[PDB]
């Protein structure tokens, strides 16, 4: 039931995208879509579809001495932006 | 001569610290800190206390007996 109601608050057509690369033809993959694809959100768009909210960075440090492995392990970050931004490049 | 990664082995401990500029250097400083210096206090005053009081009334009887000895009455 957990399960389910993942998959129907989630799974919905809005949200997922049919991506293709090779030896095909656009206008097939656009038929196939069509085909099986079709029966998803035709009248299912309802209920809270589903914002994401800003996720608080903080600043901080988590540590997990074990001497018992040969090797020591360190990563560390500042706060990056999202996907959007051109800061990226 | 001791340098960290030499001084002994921990295994299976982990620490959770934050930035000093996330966080109030006086986090809850009277709420807490009151309650905590009478706890201190109530822990140790029976230790430290009673010769202190026993070096107020030797001193207190000291004072005074010197004092009452530089007099005289009856000669």
């Amino acid at each position: 039931a957990d399960l389910t109601e993942y998959l129907s608050r989630h799974y919905k057509a809005p949200r997922m995208v049919l991506a293709a690369a090779g030896g095909l033809e656009h206008r097939q993959l656009l038929d196939l879509a069509q085909k099986h694809f079709s029966g998803l959100s035709g009248t299912y768009d309802e209920d809270a579809v589903p914002t994401l909210s800003p996720c608080r960075f903080t600043g901080s440090q988590i540590c997990h001495r074990e001497d018992g492995l040969p090797l020591a392990h360190v990563a560390i970050a500042v706060e990056g932006p999202g996907w959007a931004h051109p800061d990226n490049v | 001569g001791r340098q960290f990664g030499h001084l002994t082995r921990v295994r299976h401990v982990i620490t959770y610290s934050l930035s000093p500029f996330e966080q109030r250097a006086f986090p809850h400083y009277f709420s807490k800190g009151i309650p905590n210096v009478l706890r201190r206090t109530r822990a140790c005053i029976l230790r430290v206390a009673p010769p202190f009081v026993a070096f107020y009334l030797v001193y207190t009887w000291g004072t005074q007996e010197f004092e009452k000895s530089k007099r005289k009455n009856p000669a």
